[PDB]
This record gives C-alpha cells, structure tokens and sequence, in this order.
C-alpha cells in the first residue's frame, strides 16, 4: 500500500591506510602467527530464544 | 597530633596487614572513604 | 619499535596504553 | 620513514560486484576482494554505497 | 474539600534490560562470575525449568 | 496528491575552518608533521601555486 522499492548499483569502498614499508612489512608478519590472533567480543553476549 | 591531622600520611597508622587488597580485589567496595585522608601543605 | 611514534621533547613515544573489556 | 609511506598507494578502493541478483526479498552481491601487497584495513569501513 | 478517594503509587520503566550478573556479589563482575562460573559446574549438567 | 520531482541534496558548513595536515600519512601527530621537515621539505626553497 504505496510503496515499493528498486536499489539501482551496489559499489564497495573501504578506508585503507597508506602503510609505511619499513613497519608494515613485518606488521604483516606479526599478524600472521598462531599467537598473535585477535578476539572480539560484545558488551551483552546474549542468547535470545523466541 | 594522634588522630591523623598532625601527622604525614594516610596509609601510616593503621595495620599494614589489611593494606595488601586495597587495589586488585577492592572492587567490592571503592574504599578510600572509612579512615579519612590527611594532606601537608607548607606554612 | 622506538622510532614508529612521532614524540614529544626529543623522545620517540612516551605512555604505555591500555583498554576495557566490554563486559562489567 | 616509519608510520609515512612516501611512495603512492591508494586509501579508497572502488569495485562493483560481477554479478548481482534482484529477487523476492534478498539481494546478493558477490566480488573479489584484494588488499595491497602490504596494506592493512581495520573492518569499521568496508561499506556498501547502494 | 475531601471525597475520601485513596492515590495509586506505582513505577514506570521503559528501554531498559535488566540484567542479573551470576554471581552473588553480583557488582561489577561481568565475565568471571562467583557462581556460574565455578569448575563444579563445568563437570556436569543440569536442568533448568521456570 | 501524487506529483513527480527529483530532489537537490546539498551541505550546510560554517565556523569551522578547512583544516588538512602536512604530511605523507596526511595526519596531524603532533605540532610538526612528518612532512613539515621531511626530507624534502627541509631547507630547499619551493613556491605555491593553487
């Protein structure tokens, strides 16, 4: 009852940083261990049941 | 001079024994309120 | 790396960080 | 030199998906996805501008 | 004047969880709690009906 | 009383002055960034156009 909806083009973008070879070159590295891995969490990790 | 107003600092007249979980496991209570804290200032 | 930081008076980087968990 | 890159890169990358699917409800977008040879992006941006 | 008539107290709260923390000392706890969260309660399972 | 338009979307933006850093991160850390003395905005002479 009015409306209807069309989207016309979907287009990716993303802030990138202009890395720095000296650092960064080893940055990828320190990344790319079993140790270092990163967790992320929420503040309320909640299971919902309807 | 004895009630800790004549005195030189907070920490030093009470038991030093009850000092240890004051700022790891205080979190129970914000505790720096039940013995009053005195301040030196020049004169 | 002490050179990585732009730091203030002629020192590199200065104060070490530290960040909450979500939780509490 | 550390933290400045001197040399070109890039800090927005712009890509349309190869194929995209209009249907009942839904609305898929399907695209490959490449960082820089030694670029890093922390995934708070990566969006889409329908 | 009076016409005898008795007022109603009551509360009102709106857009707000009301979380309960495990623990019994349940302030500002969050992740490793008092009670649900002992190593007992990690060798069996139980049941929960409400 | 359905008509037809395409609408003009456009920025309001004052008091504030168009402020951007000088330097290859193009980031303002601290009061002389990384460009400000560079190696090759330093000593030499160079003139701006616009």
């Amino acid at each position: 009852d009015g409306a209807s909806i069309k989207f016309d083009s979907i287009c990716l973008y993303a802030t990138f940083f202009p890395m720095a070879h000296n650092t960064a070159s080893t940055l990828e590295a320190m990344l790319r261990n079993d140790t270092n891995d990163q967790s992320f969490n929420d503040y309320l990790s909640a299971a919902n049941m309807l | 001079s004895y009630m800790h107003i004549s005195g030189q600092d907070a920490s030093e007249y009470l038991s030093p024994g009850l000092v240890q979980f004051a700022r790891a496991t205080e979190t129970y209570f914000s505790l720096n309120n039940k013995f009053r804290n005195p301040t030196v200032a020049p004169t | 790396f002490a050179s990585l930081a732009p730091r203030h008076g002629s020192r590199p980087f200065m104060g070490n960080w530290q960040d909450i968990g979500t939780s509490n | 030199h550390d933290v400045t890159t001197d040399r070109s890169q890039r800090l927005t990358l712009r890509f349309i998906p190869v194929d995209r699917e209009d249907t009942a409800y839904s609305y898929k977008a399907r695209f490959t996805l490449a960082v820089g040879d030694n670029r890093v992006l922390d995934m708070a941006s990566t969006y889409f501008d329908i | 004047t009076a016409v005898d008539s008795i007022t109603q107290k009551k509360f009102l709260c709106d857009r707000t969880l009301w979380r309960i923390p495990f623990s019994s000392n349940f302030m500002s706890m969050g992740a490793l709690t008092d009670l649900g969260q002992n190593l007992l309660y990690a060798n069996s399972a139980h049941a929960l009906d409400m």
